[PDB]
């Protein structure tokens, strides 16, 4: 009478994950972003950052807001 | 009987915490430990 | 005495779940008392606050049971200030 019920709520706590808080969606986000999979990004970010180069390119109104 | 009607009711307030996240063979043991706090973990969403 | 002490409660908590403390510009008016908190609507402590509050700017112009591990109330109380703001804020626009 155990294990009848202990598949039924990790299969409904995976579907939970996947169907309600679209686990699927933020892997194949974060790499998007951090991986640099997503062109016109990688190459605009960096693109930026390399066009000044200490005191400057350090503070939160450059870098926070590039 | 006897010892039957102890361990009867000597097991009920241990079901209750049971009934929140819904030796021995190790095969179950450290099921029961993860299938309660997957309860106790839907239960704060 | 589990089924007792849930029979008293049950009772003793009419009076209150049929009314915080009120005084006499708007946020002096209803103020939270901090000691008389139940430690498991310490979550919601400013929800209910919030809700009768939206409730008598209105009203001065024109069931609940406790369960344990079980959320039944703490849902419940969302579900009516979900409607309290829906019925002072439609009022203003």
């Amino acid at each position: 009478p155990l294990a009848a019920h202990i598949s039924l709520v990790n299969k409904a706590a995976v579907d939970y994950f996947f169907v309600e808080l679209h686990l699927e969606a933020h892997y194949e986000a974060l790499r998007h972003f951090l991986l640099m999979e997503d062109g016109e990004f990688a190459q605009s970010l960096s693109d930026l950052l390399f066009e000044k180069l200490p005191g400057e390119l350090l503070n939160p109104l450059v870098l926070n807001s590039v | 009987p006897v010892l039957l009607s102890l361990l009867k009711t000597s097991c009920e307030p241990y079901t209750r915490f049971i009934h929140d996240w819904v030796v021995f063979l190790k095969h179950i043991a450290h099921d029961i430990y993860v299938c309660g706090k997957t309860i106790n973990l839907l239960k704060l969403c | 005495a589990q089924e007792l002490c849930l029979y008293l409660t049950k009772a003793a908590s009419a009076p209150y779940f049929e009314v915080v403390e009120e005084h006499e510009y708007w946020d002096q008016r209803y103020t939270i008392v901090q000691q008389q908190i139940p430690s498991f609507l310490q979550k919601m402590a400013d929800k209910i606050l919030s809700t009768g509050k939206y409730l008598n700017v209105v009203r001065e112009c024109g069931e609940i049971i406790y369960t344990l591990k079980e959320r039944a109330y703490v849902e419940q109380i969302e579900k009516a200030f979900n409607y309290a703001s829906k019925v002072l804020l439609d009022f203003l626009m």
